[PDB]
DNA sequence: TCAGCAGCAGCAGGTACTCTTATTCAATAT
RNA sequence: CUAAGAGUAC
DNA sequence: ATATTGCTGCTGCTGCTGA
């Protein structure tokens, strides 16, 4: 799958790649790259849990439903995936670069924020942050949700606390 | 002659329109004028030159024997088609004296892009006699025939009262219709008047609620 | 095992929290929603620490969007109603031809672009063509409107010279180089403008300056030592007009500044107390003293002032240039979640420096005056600010950089400055003030013994510093200073950070490149270039998160909850 | 995110080229998107021009090609020649177009299409009255045509459409045997609502036509499908994370 | 108006 | 465009239209200097703008280290070693083409296929 | 509006 | 008018 | 019977629950 | 009493 | 010596000759 990104990157590089009906080049680029790799976490995930055995304990859960979901054993046991903020991949917050690690221009998978580690291999440090990244986003937007969530379901009964149902079925 | 060819065919949509709602505000409106074919149409609403007429355009209608049952307050109706963009005075004052003169208790008249304000205040005339304005752009797809849109069907008098004294309603706690709703113009709803909406609920296989205009 | 770094206030443990707030003398430009008449903002929070040390906005506004045909920039000078366009403000400084305040704003003949763009501002000025008709504009045009015609000029030239970019001067004769930064930042505006580069992020933590215990402790001492002066004066007024012997004791009131200084330090309310539900709340906090982490962790807090109700979520948000600077998973995670950072366990901040000895060395290396600075004669030529003051043009910043680095490398500099140059840009960027937020790093040099490149630390140095913490548990002592002494590592900030590259482990990176299938999967970036080296990627945690054991084995917000959680572990807070 | 949902009418549901012609009848394109450039150019005399590039092109035109009263101040505009081949736009239309909406105040030639650079040269016909102070801004008066000819007219497509695009979508069609068949169709999703104009667009379903924007809905079509569009948006809010309400909480 | 709900005018 | 400015006065210059001759003219509007017109061009407007991509090439681009590096061929050269960046044109809509620099001649090639 | 979500106006 | 309250006219 | 334009200015912010800490001065007259 | 801060479960 | 007083959300009018 890196290597179909590879590929991919080359073709817009050179300017032969179309852009889709729609969207700028540079969008569909980041299209294509971001299915690639939600693409190749999924098979390599799927390649895991049929791997796992019967007598396999989170194979077990998974089965029964009471706890866990292929997500979690593919990310446990093959690979984490791509780190996403605000729907995007990780951005440049330096200059043209996500990390004064990488040199500049660099749109490759590692370089913006893919995981290609499962848990039980350990992150490296550059992964580790993009997931630290991440996991922030997912907090954020959990806080916002609840108190939007609470603010919208008190307008909401108040404005119907008066409906019932009467004797002559009408509402 | 393209931008003639659109102009021949909105004005055929227009026209259809037009007759459908007519037929439906429940005067006798035949089925054949209604699904009048592109070539008939051209060949009696247009001349040879290819820009169709709209003086002759115009036409009457009268209620049904069904209609005089159910509204026996309602008589003839008359519908009018302006060819100038714009209407000016003169020409409404005209079509305005001939429906009195005609005794028509409503007339539709229709325009191509806009009425002058010293126009549309003597847009009401003398009492019974009422004047609805439409455009044609806004009777080009009769609104009506969309699936969103479900059945109106205005209730007489009679009715309403009956609605009214079998549900122990007052006329404020029945669900409301502005007297702009582009149904209620199609149907020429006057304030006071409830439309019975019937609709295809997924619970049970109809439901019936009402409106009234106001 | 106490660290101090507190105050006792009535008895009670006070720390300071460090507060983040946005840098200044900087030049920042943003793009402004469709709803609102001006497209684009540059703006500069100008201020001076060695004077009134009063905050004074300038902003180069463009009026009128993209497909509107009449693009005129205006600018807000303080104390003024209007918006006065730029034209008229370059007329009045002293520069009457237009070609000379074309020549000021722009630095390029074949940039017809940004002259066509800006040809609707002169044609909006060409109403006034006098310096003192200028000053006469700008005074009627004055919010004053309380003074006599020809006295309106006093008030104009008094506005340019002690309103208009106090950083740069607050001295008369020096109009040349107020009016070079004003078209310093008209460029700016007008590159944001022409889509050649981004707004300024306001994220940017190489932007951003924590005040400590120093500035915080500073400025409250100004206002009360500013209400004594006044009060001695008021007694000097009238003990003098009752005619009475004056005594230096009576006129001292020490309960001013003693009541003044417990009262901001006893309660978060930082300023005076009648000044309250006004000033600033939280920023002195009763010491934790749950566990041992749990102080320590307070004490390396910083506190952004954002709402913390508003729902904005960008503020909150982990930045790239947080790397190595505050913890990545140590937040609070209720409706401070990413407002309240902590510091990593290598990451300092400096407590700023007098920045004239690096212009006297700046000078003497080569600097070409601005006052005397043609562009036409010299196109290709490095402009050079220290602490955002432009001071000059440079035509070889190359071997400027590398005696620079040099200096600084054998201590003639101190470490604490930061040193960036800019390239693409042009530009060369000096900042010796308090605030920036810094971390060590490895350096690496050419190495033509091995012919490839190599961390300039040894063996030999590793063996001494060994030596001396044996010792400790004689020679020279090999401490800390040693190395940066002897330029083996150095301070980098978020600003300097952003022209390096960094190894982050040296095994694996600086040499040149049957594995175990266990081990992670790392990539050798395919790149030899580096120039620095990162000391330890573990550094990057915080107090709380040191603690966790295989934190990159974890999913991160597992890693913020314990982060949060372990402050409130029970254990032994102090042995005494 | 205002979005706009058109069906194709069923005799040519499944005609990908009728609906390529549909897309491009709605779809809404100005010279902005088409010019590459603009600029202003000084000719002594209104037939053979300065400037040699577009010499071929006179020696074209002007030899295709009242001119007394025309004004030395020429407009140029430079198109782009990939904006013509993924839009279905063409020399004639667009001068066409431009000669429509500046009405015969503004005289147009447009470079034939087979030409290496698509060029449109206009110029301000000078109204038999003479001006002095017009002519001083004839250069400020053609600057403020070109601005109004950028981005105030339209080629083709109606307002409020900032692109479309098309889906092939699978639908359940009654087969003449009795079952329901899967049946393919083609699908235009649109950025933008104008559902008045839209909906009488000829080619199109008027009947099926939906909108995400139930307020335009409403005022459109009416309060009862209004109530309706309201009713399947909260649906789709409800059932976008899979969750399931009975129906009568949400009516 | 006002403002607000200048003047008018002004 | 090439504006240009007076020089008895350094103030700038706006086109005018000569009556007697019929040909373009540059005016001053506080001193009346008069010549002649180099060029007809008066307005140029870029909608889609092509230079500004290449901007910032400076005579030790090679210093920086935060640039990438690469072995292609340089056909002027034919040296390996060169740095590349992708187009400075911050528009959202421009392409992904890649330029090159040349440490050896500091002559500027593209990746781009439909130019070459 | 409000506050929140002054009025309007004031 | 004006404006405000062209001309009348231009 | 119809074509062209403008002005301004204002804060709070989901539901419960636990704990701690500090709380406005100085001068004149009876 | 008021104000402020740290929180816990959503 | 002791007590009194100095990010988010809108709202509305005035005026013709000329050509
Ligand atoms: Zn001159
Ligand atoms: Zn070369």
């Amino acid at each position: 799958a890196k290597k179909k990104v590879l590929d991919v990157t080359k073709e817009a590089q050179a300017n032969l790649l179309t852009a889709k009906h729609g969207m700028t080049l540079r969008e569909s680029f980041e299209d294509n790259v971001v299915r690639f790799l939600n693409e190749a976490r999924d098979k390599a995930g799927r390649l895991a849990e049929v791997n796992l055995k019967d007598l396999n304990n989170v194979k077990q859960m998974v089965m029964a439903g009471s706890k866990g979901s292929f997500i979690n054993i593919a990310q446990m046991s093959a690979c984490v995936g791509q780190q996403s903020v605000e729907g995007k991949r990780i951005a440049f917050g330096f200059v043209d670069r996500t990390l004064p690690h990488f040199s500049k221009d660099d749109y490759s998978p590692e370089s913006k924020g893919f995981v290609e580690n499962s848990y039980l291999r350990g992150l490296t440090p550059q992964e580790f942050f993009f997931h630290a990244m991440g996991g922030r986003e997912g907090l954020i937007d959990t806080a916002v949700k609840t108190a939007e969530t609470g603010y919208i379901q008190r307008r909401l009964v108040k404005a119907l606390e008066d409906i019932m149902v009467h004797y002559d079925n009408t509402t | 002659d393209q931008e003639n060819e659109r102009n021949i065919s909105r004005l055929w949509r227009a026209f259809r329109t037009v007759k459908e709602m007519v037929k439906d505000r429940g005067y006798f409106i035949t089925q054949e004028e209604v699904e009048l074919p592109l070539e008939d149409f051209k060949a009696k609403y247009c001349d040879s030159m290819g820009r169709p007429q709209r003086k002759m355009m115009s036409f009457q209608a009268n209620p049904t024997e069904e209609s005089i049952s159910k509204f026996p307050d309602m008589g003839s109706l008359w519908v009018e088609f302006c060819d100038e963009p714009s209407v000016g005075v003169k020409t409404m004052k005209t079509f305005v004296i001939h429906i009195q003169e005609k005794n028509f208790q409503t007339g539709i008249f229709v325009y191509q892009n806009n009425i002058t304000p010293s126009a549309m205040k003597l847009v009401p005339s003398i009492p019974p006699a009422t004047i609805e304005t439409f455009n044609e752009a806004a009777l080009v797809v009769n609104i009506t025939h969309h699936e969103l849109v479900p059945k109106h069907i205005r209730l007489s008098s009679d009715e309403k009262r009956e609605l009214l004294k079998r549900y122990r309603l007052k006329e404020s706690q029945l669900p409301r219709i502005q007297r702009a709703d582009p149904v209620a113009l199609y149907l020429g709803l006057k304030r006071g008047e409830v439309v019975k909406i019937i609709r295809k609920s997924e619970t049970s296989g109809r439901y019936a609620s009402y409106r009234i205009c106001m | 095992f106490d660290m101090g770094g507190y105050f006792i206030i009535n008895g009670s443990e006070k720390v300071l929290i460090a507060q983040e707030r946005s840098a200044g003398n900087i030049v920042q430009v943003f793009k402004k929603a469709a709803p609102s008449p001006i497209s684009h903002v540059a703006e500069i929070r100008s201020a001076l620490e060695k004077g009134s040390r009063f905050i004074s906005t300038l902003q180069v506004k463009l009026y009128g969007r993209e497909g509107s045909s009449a693009r005129t920039i205006k600018a807000t000078l303080p104390y003024i109603k209007q918006d006065i366009p730029i034209v008229i403000i370059f007329r009045a400084l002293g520069i009457i031809p237009d070609g000379e305040i074309l020549e000021h704003i722009c630095y390029d003949v074949n940039d017809w672009q940004m002259l066509e763009m800006l040809k609707p501002c002169v044609e909006d000025g060409f109403v006034i063509q006098d310096r003192e008709t200028a000053l006469d504009f700008i005074g009627r045009r004055g919010t004053a409107l309380g003074i006599k015609k020809e006295k309106r000029i006093q008030y104009a030239k008094d506005i340019l010279q002690k309103e208009f970019l106090p950083h740069i001067t607050q001295l008369e004769g020096f109009e040349s180089r107020k009016a070079f930064f004003l078209g310093y930042m008209i460029n700016r505006l007008l590159l944001c403008a022409l889509d050649r580069k981004d707004q300024d992020d306001r994220d940017h933590f190489g932007k951003k300056r924590l005040d400590l215990a120093g500035p915080l402790l500073a400025q409250l001492f100004k206002t009360l030592f500013k209400k004594l002066t006044k009060d001695i004066f008021r007694y000097m007024q009238r003990t003098v007009e009752e005619a009475h012997d004056f005594n230096m004791k009576l006129a001292i009131n020490a309960k001013t500044i003693t009541s003044g200084l417990k009262y901001a330090l006893a309660t978060g309310n930082w300023g005076e107390q009648k000044k309250a539900m006004s000033s600033r709340a939280g920023v002195s906090q009763v010491l934790n003293r749950y566990t041992y982490s749990s102080t320590l962790s307070h004490l390396r807090r910083t506190n952004t002032p954002i709402g913390r109700d508003g729902k904005l979520a960008k503020p909150r948000q982990l930045h790239n240039t947080h790397w190595g600077l505050v913890c990545p998973a140590e937040t609070p995670e209720g409706q401070a979640c990413g407002l309240v950072k902590n510091l990593s366990l290598m990451s300092c901040i400096s407590v700023g420096t007098d920045p004239m000895p690096i212009i006297t060395f700046l000078s003497e290396w080569g600097m070409e005056p601005l006052e005397d600075y043609v562009p036409h004669q010299s196109p290709d030529a490095t402009r050079v600010f220290v602490n955002g003051v432009w001071h000059g043009v440079h035509r070889n910043p190359a071997r400027l950089m590398e005696t620079l680095r040099t200096l600084r490398r054998k201590g003639d500099i101190n470490p604490e400055v930061s040193m960036i140059r800019d390239i693409r840009e042009k530009e060369l960027k000096i900042f010796t003030d308090a605030g920036r937020v810094y971390r060590p790093l490895f350096i690496v040099e050419d190495d033509e013994s091995l012919g490839h490149k190599e961390l300039k630390v040894r063996k030999g140095h590793i063996a001494k510093l060994m030596a001396t913490e044996y010792q400790d548990i004689d020679v020279e002592e090999y401490t800390w200073s040693s190395l940066l002494n002897e330029g083996l590592v150095e301070y980098i900030d978020a600003e300097e950070e952003e022209s390096i590259l960094i190894a982050m482990q040296p095994e694996d990176l600086e040499p040149a490149e049957d594995v175990d299938p266990a081990k992670r999967i790392r990539v050798s970036h395919h790149a030899t270039t580096f120039t620095h080296c990162e000391i330890h990627p573990s550094m990057i945690l915080g107090v709380a998160a040191s603690i966790i054991p295989f934190p990159d084995h974890n999913q991160s917000p597992r890693n913020t909850y314990q982060s949060a959680m372990g402050k409130q572990a029970m254990g032994v807070f102090l042995t005494n | 995110t205002p979005s706009l949902t058109v069906y194709l009418e069923p005799g040519h549901a499944a005609d990908q080229e009728q609906a390529k012609l549909i897309r491009s009848a709605i779809e809404h394109t100005t010279l902005k998107s088409v010019t590459i450039a603009s600029e202003i150019y000084y000719d002594p005399d209104p037939r053979s021009t300065v400037i040699p590039e577009d010499e071929e092109i006179i020696q074209l035109h002007f030899s295709l090609l009242s001119f007394d009263q025309q004004s030395p101040w020429l407009l140029r505009l430079e198109l782009d020649r990939a904006a013509m081949n993924d839009k279905d736009l063409t020399m004639g239309q667009v001068g066409e177009r431009i000669k429509q909406t500046f009405k015969n105040d503004l005289f147009v030639i447009w470079s034939e299409d087979n030409d290496e650079k698509l060029i449109i040269r206009c110029r301000v016909v000078r109204p038999k009255s003479l001006d002095a102070e017009t002519e001083a801004e004839e250069d400020h008066m053609l600057k403020k045509i070109e601005n109004t000819m950028l981005e105030n007219i339209t080629l083709r497509g109606v307002e409020n459409i900032e692109r479309v695009v098309m889906m092939k979508y699978d639908r359940k069609v009654p087969s003449p045997t009795g079952e329901y068949v899967k049946e393919p169709e083609w699908v235009l999703e649109t950025d933008g609502v104008n559902l008045s104009e839209v909906m009488t667009v000829p080619g199109i379903d008027p009947t099926r036509i939906y909108t995400n924007s139930f307020i335009d809905i409403m005022e459109v079509l009416g309060i009862e499908a209004g109530r309706a569009a309201l009713y399947k948006e909260v649906y789709n809010v409800i059932a976008s994370d899979g969750s399931y309400v009975n129906y009568r909480h949400m009516a | 108006t006002x403002p607000g709900v200048t003047x008018p005018g002004v | 465009t090439t504006f240009r400015f007076c020089r008895d006065c350094n103030n700038m210059l706006y086109p005018r239209e000569d009556k007697e001759n019929n040909r373009l003219l540059f005016e001053c509007r506080t001193c009346s200097y008069v010549e002649e017109a180099g060029s007809p061009l008066v307005y140029r407007h870029e909608l889609i703008t092509n230079i500004g991509e290449t901007a910032g090439v400076v005579q030790d681009i090679g210093s920086d280290p935060t640039l990438p590096r690469s072995d292609r061929e340089c056909p002027k050269c034919h040296s390996r070693e060169n740095v590349f960046f992708q187009s400075q044109q911050r528009r959202k809509d421009t392409s992904m083409v890649l330029f090159f620099v040349c440490l050896s001649c500091s002559h500027i090639f593209t990746s781009d296929q439909k130019n070459k």
